[PDB]
Formats: structure tokens, C-alpha cells, sequence
């Protein structure tokens, strides 16, 4: 977790959340439930899908590549041919292995980025109308409902509506 | 009331490596390294390969009698020799520019085997019956199906001159041989002329052959030697043979068509009723994967061969069902 | 936007700001204007200019590289020569394409970094003497002027000067 | 009052690709892939190329009469053949080690063409008038300008022996030829000695040539053949010719100087009054860019050739004028 | 400093801190001292040690690689052999140089990550029971001791214990 | 009271480069580019190299008298020639397939030098005393230690025929020579037969040699020439020599053992009592480092050679003791 979110201040994942990589858990008078943020999740899928496609597109089809034969008196050309085959293979193995390692690091860091950015977006939206209560959770100073929860998840949360009530409650 | 943001986990056991860490368990991932093949020789883009069976390019083109005779006309996507190259050169000597001819065949898509110099008509006043125990067939002494051992007839080897004009509209591969007796008595018996020569000429090929007489060590019971030569006769061009001895004359030759993406491979595997875009000596690959560790020898449109044991790229996140 | 700033909580760029990549917009009694942060901008130019130079320096001059000819009986050496030319070209095309892709990703992320770091620097400087009012903007709880604005842009902003006044104003 | 931090946007339409995205519009960017050339052959670092015109290395060095004669002394940065290699070998046969001689010329920076064996003095008691319709000039039968067809004079071909000592202080490229008549009557007529030979020797070159008589197919109306040979005579070394027939004698040879960074290219393009650091068969490049997709064939100090359509690196930020 | 911590809002390093890359400085009634965070530091060592090992492991042993000789009439094969040797060497020099450059950038950014993540962890732990006083330092609104300091460094800091006292003190 | 989080600094002066910056001073770093060697030739994995001294492969295998004689049996990890290759071919001519023989020796781990054709018994009715000033030893005319100059005895050069059977259980390298006199009188004197030949045969080698008589320029005072030939006689196979002149007969030959990871290098450096896993022409490397800029020529298990001046990777952080 390069950005300290994944395997950081949010210690675990939610096995209960099966419909996307990132999203929300709500608990209110009416009950509790999970829901993926489709915008941030779908964009994350598009990016990763574009990155896999990029790796494959850049590795072009290998066409027919076969052994050559050399007589008792062509040991140098045989050796030269081997040096060329071995050399290319050394290079391609190395290129392939590092590219997956580098991109994997970049990938995990990318998911960590998406979690930090979504948390900050909701936190900055909710502002002082709720308190950060650890492990990426907010505890409301006011009553929240399905309408309230749906408005926050899709980035349409209102401060004036609950500003007075929270202030009375927060003391 | 409380509201929480968090991330997916599942039952995934998939592991990947990164630069900083390894054996990192992740929610979702994709394998990039193809390691699965079907262990069969298959048709390539609809076209079957050429299986030489108990024969090697040398045995096939000379027509070693021990090799089951192929059709007079064939097409292929690639050529298969077997590790058990049991029938090749049967009469000992050198196959001149053999490796270059194999490379030429790597870009050949079909052949017509045809009677370039008919046995009965082409060689008046010479014997054509010559056989040898080195080129055995069902225990009986025999000879190459595509060459003819010309020897003396009624104590004379008249100087011969024969030419063929290529009206096939394809390159014609002509092969022939030069026999080198072990001693001056055998030379006398077979060809009468102690100072014989052979000449072969085209528009772009010119070579004279003179026998070299010496007691050599026995190879397949022969102290004598036979050198094998070939050329590609261009469409419309003429090949001329002159000899007063020692010529192993062409009888059958091959009209060659050129194609793309072919080669010669050696394989233990069997032809099955299957079709592939990618063939290896071990078996066919059916894959949209970029890399493979099955075999470096490929026919068709294949993944790039690498030595890697695993190439797995993460798509999901660190899987922590805690 | 890996750090959620560019095309994130700051939805757009300022076409009006022509004198640098990052900087400030002020609105006060005396008027409104844009000004680039030269320190963060110039450092960003130096870095990017060093990165372009690095890519070019590492790709060394190609010296004379020409075809060879082979006779009717040198098909193997001709094929070997082609395999070497084709092989090198496959490798160099791949190396060039990925390097620009990788560095481009790193570049955009780098600019995102510079915006987050400058925002946090001014926010932490201004502290509770102003409120964060969304889209990377602060609304002052006190009067600010050209002297005030110039002192904040170059990292010389005073808290004690406005601490009492803001506190009275913020209620 | 409010204070805001934000980032530059402008009217830029430039697009780049990243790993995660593509067609990303950016404020500022730099092109790394040079695709522009001037479609001209130019001087390289002040030195003009050698244009062979209607000639190929073979035609030029033998001196095919159909080829306009170059100056006796030239220098160059690279060699240009044209796709229309119309005048090469005019009398049919093989140019032995032809490809190796081209490779030798790739590192040659100048030559002096000089009279190694003067026509009048060098070959007493032989005719030097020999010409052929295969090497035509303005409709009249002619011959190579740098070789001499020695034939019988007054029914005799005396054994000849001539040597030249290299006092040029440069490698001297000597060429010569061996004529192979189609039949024993022509051999008799031209050289009288039915069993002729040619020998050429230096300190590190030794080869004997014997004619090979046979009716070959006609090529440019000749059943006969001419094989062409060359060697590099080291400074201070001596070349000796002995023959009693069939020698196509050297008349003119070339004192070679070696240089750096040269090669042979084939080009449709025309020489213009221009100067470049980088030349391709399509045209010259004037670029500090690291990569180019113009041509894989380069002379001088060029960008590395790649197959890419675009290589654009972002320097500014995501352009969002919203 | 991609994350604005190292050579950013924390202007310098502590030469006095010799027992780890990151950690804590405390000043209280009982005195002052430095101590490395072993968890974040050791994990950082493991990562970097795994990254150096990765670079070395991927560069496989070179086996015997020697010159070939060619006669006066094998100039093409000599040139071809040189093109192969030169070509491979061009490629490997480039691969080696960029890999260290790319990883070095990633390395510095990684250390910057570890500092930001540890600061946020302690800040979010201490919450409003202390104030952020610049240059990555907190000034307590209450008395702190060796027990208090040890509890904060290893992520076992209590809010209720000091919540009333800080509140009285913070005014 | 105040509590602070911060990061390590120290007295480190180490600098590294990144993509964005350079000359960045860092707390801790590791060098990856090995530039240190010990300037000695050393044993490789316990086995000493073969030092040819004043000799080159050619001088050694022919046995040039000026070269100090090696033991009759040796083993090695690699072969060292010196830049001062002063003693090679002593009698002028061509060493046929010389480069191919060097490549063969690159995979050879030991030899036994043995008397293939004993001087006294093997060549009845021929003189074996032949020496030359071109192959001088301590001012006296001498000859190659491993070859024998057969000439006329009492005005006769009888046709000779000798064969050796390889019962060594190893490939046997046999060398021999063909002498080409400058004129017909010397041919007569040395071998009597004006039309002499030499034949050499095995199961897979067959070649006839005929002398080529001509006045050549003097090389080491000889107008004559000597061509040198070799073959690898397979275990159990027979080599046969026939000649009626001009044969420089084998006397000593080499039983070769094949090994792994060897080669031929040229080095100015001296053998010392040391042992290494990695040897270069400049000296041995003792390193677990992945890269080296010492030399591209390596024997053993070495770092990959690169042109880089520095390759330093950062492990600590930006060092700021401010
Ligand atoms: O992680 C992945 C994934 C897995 C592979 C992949 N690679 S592909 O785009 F399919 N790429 C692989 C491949 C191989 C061969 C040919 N073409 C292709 C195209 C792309 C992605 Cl997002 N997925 C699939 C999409 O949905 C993701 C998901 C997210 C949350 C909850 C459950 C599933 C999980
Ligand atoms: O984005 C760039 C830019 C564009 C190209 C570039 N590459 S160069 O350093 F010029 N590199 C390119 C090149 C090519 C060939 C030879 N040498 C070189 C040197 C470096 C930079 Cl910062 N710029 C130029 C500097 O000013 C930037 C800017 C910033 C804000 C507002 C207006 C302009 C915009
Ligand atoms: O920065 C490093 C460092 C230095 C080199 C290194 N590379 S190695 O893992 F030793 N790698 C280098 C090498 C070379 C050859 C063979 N094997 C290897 C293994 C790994 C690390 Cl963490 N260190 C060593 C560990 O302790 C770090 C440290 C941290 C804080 C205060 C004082 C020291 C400083
Ligand atoms: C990678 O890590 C996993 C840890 O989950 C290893 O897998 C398991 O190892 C533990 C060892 O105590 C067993 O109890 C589990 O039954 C294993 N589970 C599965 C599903 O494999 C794995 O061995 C590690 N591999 C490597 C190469 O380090
Ligand atoms: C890349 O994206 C740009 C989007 O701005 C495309 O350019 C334009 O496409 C829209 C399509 O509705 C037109 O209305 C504009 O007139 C276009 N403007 C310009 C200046 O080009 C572009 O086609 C896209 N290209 C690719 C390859 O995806
Ligand atoms: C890299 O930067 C360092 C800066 O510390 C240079 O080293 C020193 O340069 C200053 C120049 O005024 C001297 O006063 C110091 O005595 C130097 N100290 C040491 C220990 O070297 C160094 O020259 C720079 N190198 C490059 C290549 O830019
Ligand atoms: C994991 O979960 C899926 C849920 O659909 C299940 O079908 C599968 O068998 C489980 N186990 C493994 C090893 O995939
Ligand atoms: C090849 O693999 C694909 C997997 O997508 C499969 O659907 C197909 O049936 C397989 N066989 C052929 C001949 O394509
Ligand atoms: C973009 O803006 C510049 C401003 O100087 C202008 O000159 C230019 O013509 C504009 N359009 C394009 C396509 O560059
Ligand atoms: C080459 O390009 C540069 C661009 O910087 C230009 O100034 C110069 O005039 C051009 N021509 C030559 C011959 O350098
Ligand atoms: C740096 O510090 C160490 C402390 O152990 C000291 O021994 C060393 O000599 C100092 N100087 C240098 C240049 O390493
Ligand atoms: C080689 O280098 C190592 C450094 O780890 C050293 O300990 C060893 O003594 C050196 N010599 C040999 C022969 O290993």
C-alpha cells in the first residue's frame, strides 16, 4: 500500500462486497448494506483493461522461426546462429519478466490511489456534518437514510440540510 | 449511524510477484504465459504437413528405396523429419551444399515429381540396371528411385550428351551423382575410359566433375564413394549432361512452387485430424496469449517463446479477507 | 489523476493562467488576478527537461547501417542476416514505445503530485485563518490584500496577524 | 475574499498515449520520431557520393562500355547504385567472390584508375583487338574498358608471363577474367593450345585456372562463358600473370584508399546541391530527434530506425479548458 | 519528494537518528530522544532488499563469450558477427542504465510514501488531543511521558485518557 | 511537550541519478557495475590455461621449431595467445580452414601429442631429412616438429601408401602439408614425377592434391609454397595417405578431449598462482555484481559486460543533514 490505504488504515477487504473493487458500507435505523461506486470502479476496469491490452499489443505475433543446419566445417556460422538465437531469447525473457513486475507494482499502487481519492471525495463532501471514526469509516452526528446514503455515494450530499442538526448534536 | 468506504475481497488464491514483494495474493489476475499444447501434429491454416517418415530430406530427394514412396504431387505448410532419420544417403559420399538445399526447401510449398530423363529412351548404348547392397530394398540390392547408375554396355561407355528444357513454369530441382571407384580396375570395368569426366551446364550453373580413384575405408561395405549434386533450373532454361563415365544420371526431378511461413522441424509427435494457427515440435498451441514456454521452434502465428516459469499480471487488488 | 487533484476535485484548468503550469487565483476588494508559483513550476520544468534529455541521451546515434548481398548458395547467411536485422528492429521498436508510455504515465502523475503538494503547503500555511470552500479554493474569514496575497504565494503568510480577527469572524 | 490554487490549460490539441489511457489531450508535448526528409541525395559531411548511374559495382569495376566513364580519380562518402542496374556483367559467367568485393568497397573512400598493363607494350606476340556483341557500345561490338581479350596472333599464342609491382603506397585492386569456349574448335582458333592454363600469384594469392569446354545454353547470344576474378595487391607486393590461353588480361586497375562510415545503397533519388549528417535511400534527415521511421538504411549519424507510427512524450499536464 | 514530505514540509533529516530510516523525536519534562519505527523501517528494508535482489537475479550469469576469427574473404561474416556483438551490447547497456534510473525514482518516491503514511498514522491516532505545529511535529495540549511516547510510537495511543484534559487546555 | 516524526540522515557523500534529477546525494546505496580486476591470468575452477608463449595456434599445431615444446599431454580451461604472435606459419602458404580449426579447439579440453607415423619405420625408400631456412632454429635450417618433408632417395620417389587406425577412443587431429615448388626443375629434383598427386581419405574425408608450379614472389626467401590441411579422424576410423610427391607427411598428431566453457583469448597478462570463476584478457574478476565494464571477452561465470561508467542504485533516502 504505497498510499497507506490498502493493507494500511483500512486493514481488510469486504468479502461481502461482490459487485465492484471499491464502494460503500452503510448502517442506519433502516438497516445495513454494501454498494460499489460504479464510476471509480468502471474507470479502474477501463484503465487495467487498457494496460493488459497494451502489454499484449506490444508483444507482436512470432512468425515461423526454425533451426538451421551446418556441416562439419561451418562450426563458426553454427555458433554465430546460436549466439543470435540465445541472445534474442535472453533479452525477451528479461523484457517480459520486468514489464509484469513493474506494471504489477504500478497496478497495486493505482488501486491504493483510487481508494484514497474516493475516501477524500466523500470525507470532503460530508465535511464537519460527520466525524472520521477510524478504519475509513465516518460516524454521522445526524440521522442518515437510503435517500441520504444514495445522495452521498453518487456525490450529491447536502451540508445546509444537516448543518444546524449536526452542530446541536456535535457540542 | 456510520458510513464506510472499503474495497473488494474474495476467495482468490492467485499469487503474483512485484518488484518490492512476492507471493502477493490478489483478488483478480490474468496469465500471459501459454504452457498448454495438444501434443499432436496438426494441419496449419487448412494445409497438412509433409511427413518424411523413415526418411530425411536426403533420403527423400534421392529416393532411398527403404522409404515408402510419397504421391507424385504434394503441398504442405511445413516439413516433418523424425528423430529416427534411419534412411538418408544409402551409398556413401558427400551431399554437396546439403544445408543450402534444406534452406531452399524451407520456402517450398509443393512439388511435382516427374520423369526428367525417361529410363528406356534417354540413355542409348549404356546399361541402366546398376544396383548396390548399400541401397538395399527387402533384402535385395537396389538403387535410388530418382537416379540411374549408367555403366558400360557390351564393353563400351559411349560419350553421352542429353539436355532437358524446363517448360513446367516452375523452378525444377535436378539432382545427380558422381561415382568414385576405389581402384583403376573397377573404373575400367564400369566406364572403360580411365580418364573420364562429367559436365553439367545451365545458363547460371557450370561444373565439371573428374573421378578421384583411391582405396578408402569401407562405409556400408563400399570402399567407393558417390557425391551428390543439385541445381534449380529456372523456368524456360535448359540443363545439359555430358559424360564419358561416372555419371549417376537424373531420372526423376521436382517442379517446385514457393510459399510463405514454412520450415523443417523434427518431431516425435503423430499427425491427427486437427487444425491450428501455431505448431511446435511438441504439439499445437491454441492461444491469444503473448508468451509461451512450450518450445522455441514455431510454425505459423505463435506466442513469443521465453524461458519463464510464470508470467502473471495483477488486475485486482491485494486480497485481504481478514 | 493518480493523486485525485488534476481532473479530480479541481475539475478544470485555467486558460487565463498563461505564465506557468501551477499557481494562484486571488479575488479581494482590490480585484482579481492569476500568478504562477515560479519555484514549483521552474522545478517541474527542470525535472521534465532532464527526463526528455535522459530519453534522448540514452538513444545513441545510429552509425552507417546498410544491406549486405548474398549469392544463390548463401541463403542461410542471408536468412541469418535478416533474422539479426529484424530481431534488433523488433526489440528497439518495443523499447521505444513502452519507454514513452511508462514515462508519460509517470509524467502526468508527477504534475498531479506538484498540485497536491502546493495546495497542502498553502492550506497548512493559512491553517484555520481561512476555510477550504471546495475545488481547491479557500474563503478567508478576514480581509486579504496584494501584500497578503503576495505573502501567501511565496510561502511567507502570518497567522498571529489575523488569528484574533478570523476567530471573531468564524464564530 | 477567496484564494484558489489551480493549473495551466491552453488551446492545445496535441494527444499522447499512456499505459492506463490513450488519446489523452495535453497542454505541452514533444515529438521524438523523425518522419521528415528532403527526398534528395546530398553530400555527407562535405563529401559527395559516387553515382554509378546506368552501372552496378560489377559493370563499373570491369568497365562495361555502355556505362559513361567516371573520372580517373574520385572520393566519396557512400556509393549509389540505381534500381535500374541495366549494365553489369555483359559477357556471361560468374563474378567470383562478388559479394565479398562489394563488402570490401563499403570501406573504400577513393580510387585511382591507372594503366596496370599498358595495351601496346605489355602483351607482345598476342592480338589485343578481341571484342564481342555481348558487350555492345553504340551498336558496335566492344569489350570491357579495364580488361583485354588476348587471342592468337599469326596462328600462335606464345606462353606469356607479366608482373606488376605495387609502388602506389595503397592496396591495388586487380581484376582479370578466364574465357571458357563452348567447343574444342573455338579453343584451337583463339589460343591454339588445347590444354591451356592461367596462373595468377602474389605473396598471399595463388590460383591456377584451366578452361572447361562444353556446349552451354546461349546467354546474351554466347554459349561460351567468362569467369571474373579479383585480388587486393598489398603495397610493395608483386602480381604475376602466366598464361598459354584463355586469360582476359588486366589493363586498368584501382589504387584504393580506406575510410570510415561508408556503404552501398540503392536509390531512385537525384543528387542535389545539399549537405547532410544523415542520408537514407529516400532522402536526407536534418534532425536532433532520437528515432525515425523513414528508412532502416542509413549513412552517417542518424536517428535509430523503428516501425512506430508516432512516439510523442507528454511534458505538460492533462489539458482541461472546461 | 513526489509526496511533498522528504525535502518538502520536513526540510531536513535527523543525523542524530542512526538506528533506522524513519521514526520519532520526543521532548517532554523527563527529556528528549530519537527512536526508529522498526515495523515501517524493517518493511522498507525488506522491500528494497527484495528490489536489489530482483535486479541482480534477472541479470543472469554471462558464460564464456569470446572473439571469432575470419579470413581475408569472410569480411561479410566478420561484419555480421560484429553487428551481432555490437547490437547485443547496445541493448544491454541501455536496459541496465534505464532500469537503475527508473527504480531509483520509484525508490525515493517509496521512502516519501513511508514518511507520509507514518505521519498520517500517528496524527490520526493523536487526533485533536494534540495540534500539528509544522515540520511534521505535534505540540501536545497535555503532559506526555516515556509510557505515553512508547504507546504512541508502537500505535497504542489512548484518546479517552487525555480527551477531557486536552479540551480544558485547548480552549 | 512536542512529538516529531522524521527520517535518517548521515555523513554519506554517495550520489545517484534518477530520471527527473541527477547528482542526488543519498544516505545508502549499492554499486552494481564491477570495474575491479587483479590484472593476472588465473586458473579457472582449478584448471590452468594453455599458454602458447611465442606461438599462435598455427605455430603450435604444426610445431614451429622457434616455439618452446609443450608437454606431450596437457589440459586447460582456456587458451592464451599473446599479442606478440611471432612464430606461426614458418614456410609460406595457406592454412586451409584455419579459422574453423580454431573454433574446433575452443571446445577442446585436453590433447595427447603422439607419434602417428614414426619417422624411422613409416616411410621406406624416401628421404625424411628435408629442412628449410624459412623454419630456422638457433640459426640452423630446421622444420616443423609434427610434419616430415619427404623427398627423393637415390633418384627415386616411390609411390607411398600408409594408413593409421584411431584406437585412442578420442577424435584424432591429423595435419599434413602439400609443397608447391616454384619451377619444374625443383619438382623433378625433389619428387622425380613431374605429374605427382597426393590423396588423403577417411570415412568422411576425401581430397586429392595436385601441385601448382609457378614463379611466385619471395616470402621468407621462398618462391615455393606449402599448403596446410587437417581433419578430425573419428574414434575407430582409418586415415590413408597416398602420394608420389609433394606430401609433407604427418609425424605427430593430437588425441583431443572435448569440454565445456572454453575459448581462445589474446592477453598481455602473466600467469600467477591464483584461481577464479571469471577471467578476462585484462585480469580475473571476483564479484557477485551483475554488470562489469572491464572487458567484453569473458571466460567462466562473469558479470554481463556494458559500456556504462557507473551503475549505482539508491537504497536509502535523499540525504539532507541540514
Ligand atoms: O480483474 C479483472 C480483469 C481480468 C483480466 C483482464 N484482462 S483482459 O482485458 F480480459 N485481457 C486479457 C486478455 C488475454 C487474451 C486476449 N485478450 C485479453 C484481454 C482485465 C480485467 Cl479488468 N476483472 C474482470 C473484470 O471485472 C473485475 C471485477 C471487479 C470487481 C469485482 C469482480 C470482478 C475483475
Ligand atoms: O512543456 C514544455 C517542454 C517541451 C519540450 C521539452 N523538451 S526539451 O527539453 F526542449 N528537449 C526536447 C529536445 C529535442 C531535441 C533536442 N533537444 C531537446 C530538449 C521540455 C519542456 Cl519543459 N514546455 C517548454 C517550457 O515551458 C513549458 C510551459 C509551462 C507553462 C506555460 C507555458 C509553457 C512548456
Ligand atoms: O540501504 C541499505 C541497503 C544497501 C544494500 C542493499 N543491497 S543488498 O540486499 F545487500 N543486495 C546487494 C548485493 C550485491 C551482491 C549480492 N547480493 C546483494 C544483496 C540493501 C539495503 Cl537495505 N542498508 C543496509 C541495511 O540497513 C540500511 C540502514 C537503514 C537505516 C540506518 C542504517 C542503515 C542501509
Ligand atoms: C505463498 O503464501 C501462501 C500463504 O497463504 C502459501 O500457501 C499456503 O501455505 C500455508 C503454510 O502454512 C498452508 O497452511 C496453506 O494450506 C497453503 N494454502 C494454499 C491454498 O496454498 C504458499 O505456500 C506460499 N508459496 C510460496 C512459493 O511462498
Ligand atoms: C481523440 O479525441 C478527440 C476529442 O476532442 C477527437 O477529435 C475531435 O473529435 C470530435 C468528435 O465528435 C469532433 O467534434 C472534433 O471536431 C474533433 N476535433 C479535433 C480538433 O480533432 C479525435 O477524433 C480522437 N481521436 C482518436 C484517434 O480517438
Ligand atoms: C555533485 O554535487 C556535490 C555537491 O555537494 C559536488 O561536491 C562538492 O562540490 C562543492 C562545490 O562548491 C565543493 O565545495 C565540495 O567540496 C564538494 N564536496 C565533495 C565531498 O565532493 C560535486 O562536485 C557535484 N558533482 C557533479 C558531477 O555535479
Ligand atoms: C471460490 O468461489 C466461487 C464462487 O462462485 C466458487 O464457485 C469456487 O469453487 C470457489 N473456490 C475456488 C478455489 O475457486
Ligand atoms: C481455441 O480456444 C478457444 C478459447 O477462446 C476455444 O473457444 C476454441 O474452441 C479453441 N479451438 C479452436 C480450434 O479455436
Ligand atoms: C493556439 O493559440 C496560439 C496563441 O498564440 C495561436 O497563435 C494559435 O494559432 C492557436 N491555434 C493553434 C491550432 O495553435
Ligand atoms: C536543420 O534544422 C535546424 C533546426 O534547428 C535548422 O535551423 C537548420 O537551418 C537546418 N538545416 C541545416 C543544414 O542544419
Ligand atoms: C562517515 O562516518 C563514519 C561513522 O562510522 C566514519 O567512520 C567515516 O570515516 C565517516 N567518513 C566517511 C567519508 O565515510
Ligand atoms: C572474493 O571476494 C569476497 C568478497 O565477499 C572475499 O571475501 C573473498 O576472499 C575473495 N576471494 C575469493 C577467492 O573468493
Amino acid at each position: 500500500g504505497l498510499f497507506g490505504a490498502i493493507a494500511g488504515f483500512i486493514e481488510g477487504g469486504w468479502t461481502g462486497m461482490i459487485d465492484g473493487w471499491y464502494g460503500y458500507h452503510h448502517q442506519n435505523e433502516q438497516g445495513s448494506g454494501y454498494a460499489a461506486d460504479q464510476k471509480s470502479t468502471q474507470n479502474a476496469i477501463n484503465g487495467i483493461t487498457n494496460k493488459v491490452n497494451t502489454v499484449i499489443e506490444k508483444m507482436n505475433i512470432q512468425f515461423t522461426a526454425v533451426g538451421k543446419e551446418f556441416n562439419k566445417l561451418e562450426k563458426r556460422m553454427e555458433n554465430l546462429n546460436k549466439k543470435v538465437d540465445d541472445g534474442f531469447l535472453d533479452i525477451w525473457t528479461y523484457n517480459a519478466e520486468l514489464l509484469v513486475l513493474l506494471e504489477n507494482e504500478r497496478t497495486l499502487d493505482f488501486h491504493d490511489s483510487n481508494v484514497k481519492n474516493l475516501y477524500e471525495k466523500v470525507k470532503s463532501q460530508l465535511k464537519n456534518n460527520a466525524k472520521e471514526i477510524g478504519n475509513g469509516c465516518f460516524e454521522f452526528y445526524h440521522k442518515c437514510d437510503n435517500e441520504c446514503m444514495e445522495s452521498v455515494r453518487n456525490g450529491t450530499y447536502d451540508y445546509p440540510k444537516y448543518s444546524e442538526e449536526s452542530k446541536l448534536n456535535r457540542e | 449511524d456510520t458510513i464506510c468506504i472499503g474495497y473488494h475481497a474474495n476467495n482468490s488464491t492467485d499469487t503474483v510477484d512485484t518488484v518490492l514483494e512476492k507471493n502477493v495474493t490478489v483478488t483478480h489476475s490474468v496469465n500471459l504465459l501459454e504452457d498448454s499444447h495438444n501434443g499432436k501434429l496438426c494441419r496449419l491454416k487448412g494445409i497438412a504437413p509433409l511427413q518424411l517418415g523413415k526418411c530425411n530430406i536426403a533420403g527423400w530427394l534421392l529416393g532411398n528405396p527403404e522409404c515408402d514412396p510419397l504421391l507424385p504431387v504434394r503441398s504442405w505448410s511445413y516439413i516433418v523429419e523424425t528423430p529416427n532419420s534411419e534412411n538418408g544417403i544409402c551409398y556413401p559420399g558427400d551431399f554437396i551444399d546439403y544445408e543450402e538445399l534444406r534452406e531452399q526447401l524451407s520456402s517450398v510449398s509443393s512439388f511435382e515429381r516427374f520423369e526428367i530423363f525417361p529410363k528406356e529412351s534417354s540413355w542409348p548404348n549404356h546399361n541402366t540396371n546398376g544396383v548396390t547392397a548399400a541401397c538395399s530394398h527387402e533384402g535385395k540390392s537396389s538403387f535410388y528411385r530418382n537416379l540411374l547408375w549408367l555403366t558400360e554396355k557390351e564393353g563400351s561407355y559411349p560419350k553421352l550428351k542429353n539436355s532437358y528444357v524446363n517448360k513446367k513454369g516452375k523452378e525444377v530441382l535436378v539432382l545427380w551423382g558422381i561415382h568414385h571407384p576405389p581402384n583403376s580396375k573397377e573404373q575400367q570395368n564400369l566406364y572403360q575410359n580411365e580418364n573420364a569426366y562429367v559436365s553439367v551446364v545451365t545458363s547460371n550453373y557450370n561444373r565439371r566433375f573428374t573421378p578421384e580413384i583411391a582405396e578408402r575405408p569401407k562405409v556400408r561395405d563400399q570402399a567407393g564413394r558417390m557425391n551428390y549434386y543439385w541445381t534449380l533450373l529456372k523456368p524456360g532454361d535448359t540443363i545439359i549432361f555430358e559424360a564419358n563415365g561416372n555419371l549417376i544420371a537424373p531420372m526423376y526431378a521436382f517442379a517446385l512452387s514457393r510459399g510463405f511461413g514454412s520450415g523443417i522441424i523434427t518431431s516425435n509427435a503423430s499427425m491427427h485430424e486437427c487444425n491450428t494457427k501455431c505448431q511446435t515440435p511438441l504439439g499445437a498451441i491454441n492461444s491469444s496469449l503473448p508468451y509461451q514456454n512450450i518450445h522455441p521452434v514455431t510454425i505459423g502465428e505463435c506466442p513469443k517463446y521465453v524461458r519463464s516459469a510464470k508470467l502473471r499480471m495483477v488486475t485486482g487488488l491485494r486480497n485481504i479477507p481478514s
